[PDB]
């Protein structure tokens, strides 16, 4: 008669694995549901004791594959501190949508060797809850009366330990447009506050 | 925690599918469905019978809706019907049945505020439960497919959120209520996972 | 887990310290110098039940610890032929464990890496101590919940595994103790190409510790008058035939027969509580010092009797 | 910092 | 998870290679003698009591997996005419494999002269260090599946005695459990050992007279044929030997009285014979 609690840990690198897969299935919903990409061709699994909207566009799986592996090195450096996706109009391409995830990490897991108590119970309910709510802002966000297309932006503070194929670019703003914020989320190590800017509508 | 909603212009059949959509809104963000039903029309056992069962709920509600006003619709989340494990209470007392502006609209203005009424804050996910809905109705509607419970009150526990309008008219009266009651969802609904 | 190196003055005496009725001590010896000597007589293995791993058990208290250590002592000794020096580690089990993986990490890595490098000395012979079987039973199947094995059992068969990796080997000396021969494991107990049994120390090993510690009672001069003590070999060739200079040793032997089944543990206690219950005197001469150890061995049975 | 690739149609 | 094909001489004669206490040549033969006369006609299954399924236990090594191997062998030597060859399988627990495995053996089904064979190791010993799980089921669904196929044939071991649970074996419809090997077998293992010692003057020579060879001498006890007696000594007790501890035994008796590089076989047989004294003193 006995159990035993056996707490795994935590660490830089899987933060960075685990909010990795975050932003892969965020993105995926997002650009489900707002219309962005063809949503019949897409299908569901089971991640984050939870169901998710996943992509069959081999393009983009392998594209944001590579985004995805890409930002758990820099989490695992640290390196970059905004990502934003840009939804534009197609031709005359002005953005309407722009979902700003602001990253904070942890530099002293240079020498936080050692674990940080919080479980993956936590995050793994707390990532469903960022989850749950983008998906009920779909609730509002005024709806799209054409097709879309979008683009991505980060901010890695270093203009330093940039690879081959990434180009330097614009800031992207909108003149009209609403800013509301989703709840925050973190690893003890790695902490992403979320915002969505959409433009404002032309009539009430 | 307590939030009404802002509204310039009046309705009528708004209410029907605020609440319409209000109630899927809220079975989905408490995870008794896979995705929101505006989006379940993927996948056409327990699943698309639950989702028939909510169908039928659907349907029935435009009826009721269609029939006559309601003040106050009430949803429920395990318990009974006269105690839940939550609820969420959804004012319409308020109206009467105007409108040019289009009912999206108020539905987006009032789902922004709900999500700036800063809803559904718990990273406890609930289990898979028991789901029933009810609202007030006509005293001699003739409804037949929901259940009056002429004994009902509402419980005072586990208040998760009235929902509460204002449709930005003056002063309206209380009797054209208190003739009005409680009719029930006449079958649970419960929310399936996997 | 420690770390010792072959003859050292700890380990003087310390064979000798112990003793066994059929020198099933000897068993054991020319078994494992056997046991090593086979891979030097060009012989395979599978196609026989051996290896190089050592079980012991029995009642508890009964220098197994010592024993399987004074065992290791005299085969290194015996092996100057073969082997220089070499190494013997205490792998307290309990000290092995920790709570979260990378400790198992480091577990193994540090502890099962000085082992097997240790192991390729081809001039030191190589000895392992596991005191405690029961302790790598510790995850022995029998729960719908065995707490939590996802970390515990897939190290510890990794242990036999590295028991394995180690028994690849050809100079590899594993010794085991339990204390207790009721509950060990299974697949381990059965890799027991030793199943050794140790029993109550019986008669003429308790006469031969009653000598040595009797005599070193007088050479570190508690008995301070020396006299003259005897082997029952010797009172035996007499015929236990009572003159005034034999005497003692006969009244040494008739306590060693009343003093059965105590323990090796109890039997080296003895002159202790000898000296300090019943003389309580700085001073013992003798024939005081020997009624003293009667009435010793008289309360550590009643004493028995009275453990209710 | 703003670093892009390409997005496919 | 290996292959082997019928007659071919692989294990050619491990047949008679597996001499046993109680007539279980003869006997096991009548298991699928009659299990392929009942697996033809697709007889009353829901009445008629039979499977396809070959099940023993005991002293783990006794020859079990080997006489379903040699069984295989002699099942086809008896009927090659039903099976103008067959395909027997090694289903390993150590252990996807299993999906193209019963693939494969569709394939070996789909003949009606191949005499197909399902040899499993230690078949409830799945839960012995127990995410395999599907391969559990897997295994289960196809056993009870390709079962109607009449040139399966199904050859479980155990390797566990009577600690069997319920979707194995409550299942099987012919069983057998034997205790230790004969004296014989007990001979053919010292005999294996004796050829390892004899491999470099370990225990230093006289060939070892086998089992036929003392049979063929018409028992001319002399010079080395003295093995059979003091065999038969070292068979007197042995009966309650395992196999482990059988093979342990020779090892044990040149530790106790042999001390030494090595004796002539002679004193080392006397030794274990001792040994085993020893060990049935017990
Ligand atoms: N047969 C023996 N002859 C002489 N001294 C012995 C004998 N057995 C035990 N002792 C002594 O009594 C003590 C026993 O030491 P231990 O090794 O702990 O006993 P044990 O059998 O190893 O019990 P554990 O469970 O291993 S601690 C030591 O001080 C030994 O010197």
């Amino acid at each position: 008669a006995l159990q035993l609690s056996r707490e795994q840990g935590i660490t830089l690198r899987g933060s960075a694995e685990i909010v990795a897969e975050f932003f892969s299935f965020g993105i995926n919903s997002i650009l489900y549901q707002r219309g962005i990409y063809p949503s019949e061709t897409f299908t569901r699994v089971q991640k984050y004791g939870l169901t998710l909207l996943v992509t069959t566009d081999l393009e983009l799986i392998k594209y944001l594959n590579n985004v995805v592996e890409q930002l758990k090195d820099w989490l695992y450096k640290c390196s970059v501190q905004k990502l934003v996706v840009v939804i534009s109009n197609i031709e005359s391409g002005e953005v309407l949508e722009r979902w700003q995830f602001d990253i904070e990490c942890d530099k002293t897991a240079k020498d936080d060797s050692a674990p940080r108590e919080k479980s993956q119970k936590a995050i793994q309910d707390e990532i469903r809850s960022v989850i749950r709510q983008i998906t009920a802002t779909v609730t509002f966000l005024p709806l799209l009366e054409v097709s879309c297309s979008f683009d991505l932006l980060i901010y890695t503070d270093k203009d330093l330990v940039v690879p081959e194929k990434w180009e330097e670019s614009g800031p992207q703003f909108i003149t009209n447009s609403e800013e509301v914020r989703l709840r925050s989320f973190t690893t003890t190590i790695h902490k992403v506050n979320s915002m969505v800017a959409y433009k404002i509508p032309v009539n009430d | 925690c307590m939030v009404p909603v802002v509204f310039p212009g009046p309705v009528q059949e708004g209410c029907c599918q605020f609440t319409c959509e209000l109630l899927k809104h809220i079975m989905y963000q408490r995870q008794q469905l896979p995705l929101p039903y505006e989006q379940l029309k993927h996948f056409y056992r327990k699943c698309q019978q639950a989702l028939a069962e909510l169908e039928s709920v659907l349907s029935h509600l435009e009826d009721f809706f269609a029939r006559t006003l309601v003040p106050r619709v009430l949803i429920l989340l395990g318990g009974n019907a006269l105690s839940p494990k939550e609820f969420y209470e959804l004012d319409l007392s308020l109206l009467a049945p105007d409108q040019s502006l289009s009912t999206a609209a108020c539905l987006r203005r009032l789902f922004r505020a709900i999500f700036m009424a800063d809803a559904f804050s718990e990273l406890q996910a609930p289990p898979l439960m028991g789901t029933v809905v009810m609202a007030q109705g006509h005293r001699n509607c003739g409804e037949d497919w929901f259940r009056p419970k002429l004994n009902y009150r509402v419980p005072s526990r586990g208040h998760k959120l009235t929902v509460t309008l204002s449709c930005g008219r003056p002063s309206i009266r209380t009797t054209a209520w208190e003739d009005y009651i409680w009719f029930q969802a006449p079958v649970t609904f419960k929310g399936f996972r996997e | 887990a420690n770390h010792w190196v072959l003859p050292a003055a700890e380990f003087h005496g310390l064979w000798d310290s112990l003793v066994y009725d059929v020198e099933v001590k000897s068993h054991l010896l020319d078994y494992v110098m056997t046991t090593l000597l086979f891979s030097d007589k060009n012989v395979n293995s599978n196609l026989i039940t051996w290896n190089r791993v050592v079980l012991l058990h029995g009642p508890p208290g009964t220098g197994k610890t010592s024993l399987c250590k004074a065992l290791a002592q005299k085969l290194t000794i015996r092996l100057s032929s073969r082997y220089r020096y070499g190494q013997l580690i205490e792998i307290n089990s309990h000290s092995l464990f920790s709570k979260w993986f990378s400790e198992s990490g480091k577990l193994v890595t540090k502890m099962f890496q000085k082992i097997q490098d240790l192991i390729d000395d081809k001039d030191a012979l190589v000895f392992v101590l596991i005191d405690q079987v029961e302790s790598l039973t510790a995850a022995r199947n029998a729960c719908r919940a065995g707490t939590e094995p996802s970390d515990a059992i897939r190290v510890v068969n990794a242990v036999l595994t590295q028991i394995d990796q180690i028994k690849r080997h050809s100079n590899v000396v594993i010794l085991t103790t339990s204390n207790i021969t009721e509950k060990i494991d299974v697949a381990f107990v059965d890799r027991a190409d030793i199943k050794q049994y140790i029993g109550p120390p019986s008669a003429a090993a308790i006469f031969k510790i009653y000598l040595s510690c009797l005599e070193e009672l007088m050479k570190c001069q508690i008995i301070y008058p020396r006299q003259q003590l005897l082997t029952l070999r010797e009172l035996e060739m007499i015929g236990f035939i009572e003159n005034n200079v034999s005497k003692l040793s006969l009244l040494l032997n008739d306590i060693s027969r009343k003093s059965e089944g105590l323990s090796g543990r109890v039997l080296r206690k003895l002159p202790f509580l000898a000296h300090a219950l019943y003389v309580q005197a700085p001073t013992v001469t003798i024939e005081g010092f020997l009624q003293a150890l009667s009435l010793a061995v008289d309360k550590q049975f009643e004493e028995r009797k009275k453990l209710a | 910092k703003i670093l892009r690739l390409s997005g496919k149609p």
